[PDB]
């Protein structure tokens, strides 16, 4: 979508510049505008550089963030047919 | 009330031969016409603003020779005749003036053209056209509805008068003729043939059939179904018996089945002798378990 | 061919006055029409109405070819009162026993008239849903204004998994319109299956009514179509007839098939300045302008249908009169 | 009890000790209740646990029903010393205190019914006090319960016919 290109590049210019900012999301449409623009900014530097560190705020949005990187990795695998360094851990509770 | 009389003539080079060689000349095109325009007559004067049209059907197309097709041209003059001089009516003599003036055209435009177009029907196009432009008479005329009796005259000659190709568009003006409850006069002329197509739609648009072989008497046959159209029908008409038919016949065969079968979801025509295989009407596939029971009884 | 089984919703939620009166006397009212829009372009084929009573479903006309079974079904509905709710799911297993007797080359479809918002069904819906992909059932819902999830997934899972089946109504206007598209068929990509259909008989006209005869009823009668099979005389009717198992149809199935056969070409609005050719109709005689919007720049302008299959010059009055009815554009015949 | 026995039937109501078992079963007998065509509803707690944020469906409430403004618990020694810690800090008192925090309780609310372009919703907000803040897509038009029951009625049938037409 080019609403979702709009804060996608704003992640593409923040990202290698600024150091804190305060992005707002429209409500059930910014959960994979800035998943796929993380890696993609990852891709655009070094693979090994930075890693993405994720502060969801529930254990839902937890499970939530595992099931679209797996979009990621379906959109990187089919799209490009090359399989990378696999990431991504489900750090949840202990019980 | 008014009543509305569509006049369909089927002027044709092979009617006007069989009627000159046929029991020799038994009336010319010019003859029957005469007697025509006096039933036109009997017909405008048998009701106050009674409304006529005329189309006739030659080999090459289909043309109006009334319905103010003349003026409209002639707007975007006579041929000199005995009934404008017997007066009686102007509306009258002026269609026959415009009727001269089509007939005139009509054998200036036959030549070796017009006999080498005469190999299908133009009355499909006729019924095609004379049911929409009677649906758009009505539709001009919204105060006193009239009532919209098709006379169809069609002329039973040689050459191919009655195929496949014309059964099917007249099927589907015969379903509209029934659907706009217009009654379909129609009148076999010419030689001793009687049509099934003819007479399906003479039972399904509640219309008269009358069998007229060779000529007869033209204005003898005129003063019967003159009666009858224009009317309400308030009794139970005099049409022509034996019409009882079964309306379908095998087009992949050529002759008229009993027991029918259907197609592969087409609904076409077909013979129950035949074995159906991958349904000889269209390209389908047909069902081998419906051939292995069909073969077996 | 076709075995359409009408679902109505006959409940409480039909008591309000959304429409005039009600619901309950224009869903009546609109389906006799119905009725008669259905075996007019199929006269060979078959209804049958299921309205959802009091949370069950109650069968008030059976499933038959003549139309004057459907009409007095519905006349005795509107004397009493829609009283209850819908059951979706008593409704679809009644009409999938009747389905079953219908065989495979005729085409089974099922409309629902469902003008409620909430449904008692027994045990599970989706078991039911399901049931009708696997014998191939069109299920078709037409909801009242807001929508339902379960209809949903019955109008796009019994349809070839595309949702473009469940309609919503808005107006009495509206539920007219779903009733002439419903009267046509769907003719759709389907399956691609095999299709052979025999054993059809041709009805002959007899008018004997001096001591009469009935094969169907042992009545008095003023003529009825002989078979040509069992040789019986029983009821003048364009379907199967009731001692042989085998058909009586004539030119009634020729009509629904020149009509299914109409691809109605549509005459190409070409205007006077642009088609070179005076303001003339090919079916009657359009002499008049069509564009007359402007001063000259509209007036001269105009606009005249000219059909591609002929060349021949019309109006948009004439264009869909051709389209409707009879062969489409009367120049056709003519070469 | 009408609407708890010829509309939503059941009755899924957040008590103030929620279970997390409890809070699990209202949650899958919610998605029961509208994948069978009966409708539920949810009485939750705005001030509560389990914000939510899954919908993109129609099993989800398609009508959110907000009873008047979120509020917070006042008169408490905790809400004393933070009034005046940061009044010291950002001179924000009596304001944000009211206002950004009742916010946020009711932008929880906010978040379930935007569930991207292609579902619909209809959040409805009572009083008079939510002209004075702001909100996510402030396209909001007052009207009375009486008139907005015409007005939903409506939106439910035109979202109908709207759905096909901008495709
Ligand atoms: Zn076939
Ligand atoms: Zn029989
Ligand atoms: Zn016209
Ligand atoms: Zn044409």
């Amino acid at each position: 979508y080019p609403e979702q290109y709009n804060y996608m590049c704003d992640i593409k210019k923040t990202l290698d510049v600024g150091g804190n900012s305060i992005l707002e999301m429209p409500s059930g449409t910014g959960k994979t505008v800035s998943l796929l623009s993380l890696t993609i900014a990852y891709q655009m530097h070094y693979p090994e550089h930075r890693k993405i560190i994720y502060c969801s705020r529930t254990m839902s949005e937890i499970e939530k963030a595992l099931v679209e990187l797996e979009n990621l990795m379906d959109y990187r695998t089919k799209e490009l047919g090359y399989q990378e360094d696999f990431r991504g851990l489900g750090l949840t509770s202990r019980k | 009330s008014p009543s509305l009389l569509t006049v369909i003539i089927e002027i044709a080079p092979k009617l006007w031969t069989t009627f000159d060689e046929e029991g020799n000349e038994k009336g010319s095109i010019i003859k029957v016409l005469e007697a025509l325009i006096v039933f036109l007559n009997a017909h405008l004067a048998f009701n106050s603003a009674n409304k006529v049209a005329v189309i006739a059907a030659y080999s090459q197309g289909i043309k109006y020779l009334y319905p103010x097709x003349x003026x409209x041209x002639x707007x975007x003059x006579x041929x000199x005749x005995x009934x404008x001089x017997x007066x009686x009516y102007r509306r009258f003599r002026n269609v026959d003036e415009t009727l001269v003036e089509e007939i005139y055209k009509l054998f200036e435009l036959e030549k070796k053209q017009i006999e080498q177009n005469s190999q299908r029907s133009t009355l499909a196009g006729a019924m095609s056209a004379g049911l929409t432009y009677v649906n758009r008479i009505s539709k001009e005329s919204v105060t006193t509805s009239l009532k919209s009796r098709l006379l169809v005259l069609t002329c039973g000659s040689g050459s191919s008068k009655d195929e496949i190709f014309q059964y099917i568009p007249i099927m589907n003006c015969i379903f509209s003729a029934t659907k706009m409850k217009c009654p379909i006069d129609v009148v076999k002329i010419g030689g001793s043939k009687e049509s099934t197509f003819l007479q399906q739609t003479t039972d399904a648009t509640n219309g008269v059939y009358l069998h007229v072989e060779s000529t007869e008497g033209l204005i003898q046959y005129l003063a019967t179904a003159m009666f009858i159209d224009p009317s309400l029908r308030p009794i139970i008409v005099k049409p022509n018996h034996g019409s009882v038919d079964f309306r379908t016949s095998c087009y992949l065969t050529g002759r008229v089945v009993a027991v029918g079968f259907i197609c592969s979801v087409c609904l076409c025509v077909l013979s129950i002798i035949p074995p159906g295989n991958k349904c000889p009407a269209c390209d389908s596939q047909f069902d081998e378990h419906v051939i292995a029971k069909l073969k077996r009884k | 061919i076709r075995s359409l089984i009408l679902t109505l919703d006959c409940s409480e939620a039909m008591l309000e006055k959304d429409l005039r009166p009600n619901r309950h006397a224009m869903i009546i009212q609109y389906a006799i029409d119905f009725v008669h829009e259905f075996f007019d372009q199929n006269p060979i084929s078959q209804m049958g109405i299921i309205i959802m009573r009091n949370g069950l479903a109650q069968l008030v006309s059976q499933v038959s070819g003549n139309p004057q079974d459907h009409i007095d079904a519905l006349k005795s509905i509107r004397k009493q009162e829609p009283k209850g709710n819908p059951s979706l799911q008593n409704a679809l297993e009644m009409a999938r026993g009747l389905l079953l007797p219908v065989p495979a080359h005729c085409t089974r479809e099922v409309l629902i008239v469902f003008g409620s918002l909430s449904t008692t069904d027994p045990g599970d819906i989706h078991q039911t849903i399901d049931s009708l992909v696997s014998e191939k059932i069109r299920v078709k819902v037409l909801g009242l204004s807001a929508q339902v999830a379960i209809c949903k997934e019955l109008c796009k899972a019994t349809n070839y998994g595309d949702e473009s089946f469940y309609k919503i109504l808005l107006d009495e206007t509206h539920l007219k319109e779903l009733f002439n598209e419903a009267v046509t068929p769907x003719x759709x990509x389907x399956x691609x299956x095999x299709x052979x259909x025999x054993x059809x008989x041709x009805p002959t006209r007899i008018f004997e009514d001096t001591p009469t005869f009935c094969s169907c009823h042992s009545k008095l009668v003023y003529g009825g179509y002989f078979c040509p099979n069992c040789h019986s005389k029983v009821c003048s009717l364009p379907t199967v007839c009731p001692c042989c198992d085998l058909m009586l149809i004539l030119x009634x199935x020729x009509x629904x098939x020149x009509x299914x056969x109409x691809x109605x070409k549509t005459f190409a609005e070409v205007p006077t300045t642009e088609k070179f050719r005076s303001e003339d109709c090919f079916s009657c005689q359009s002499r008049f302008p069509x564009x007359x919007x402007x001063x000259x720049x509209x007036x001269x302008x105009x606009s005249r249908y000219r059909c591609e299959d002929c060349k021949q010059e019309f109006c948009v009055d004439c264009d869909v009169f051709i389209h409707e009815i009879l062969h489409n554009c009367p120049g056709c015949e003519s070469k | 009890m009408g609407i708890l026995d010829e509309v939503w039937k059941h009755k899924l109501i957040l008590v103030e000790t929620p279970d997390a078992q409890e809070t699990s079963l209202a949650l899958e007998t919610y998605r029961k209740a509208c994948s069978n065509g009966r409708g539920a509803i949810l009485l939750s707690v705005a001030r509560g646990k389990v914000s939510e944020g899954i919908d993109f469906d129609h099993q989800y409430g398609r009508t959110v029903l907000m009873i008047g403004i979120p509020f917070q618990y006042t008169e408490s020694r905790i809400l004393k010393a933070r009034l005046e810690f940061m009044r010291e800090n950002y001179r924000i008192r009596e304001n944000d205190f009211l206002s950004f925090d009742a916010m946020r309780h009711a932008a929880q609310c906010l978040g379930r019914v935007l569930r991207g372009k292609d579902d619909y919703g209809v959040m409805v907000l009572a009083d008079r006090r939510f002209s004075r803040k702001r909100s996510q897509l402030p396209k909001w038009i007052a009207q009375g319960l009486s008139d907005a029951d015409l007005n939903l009625s409506t939106d439910m049938a035109i979202s109908n016919t709207k759905q096909f037409l901008r495709t």
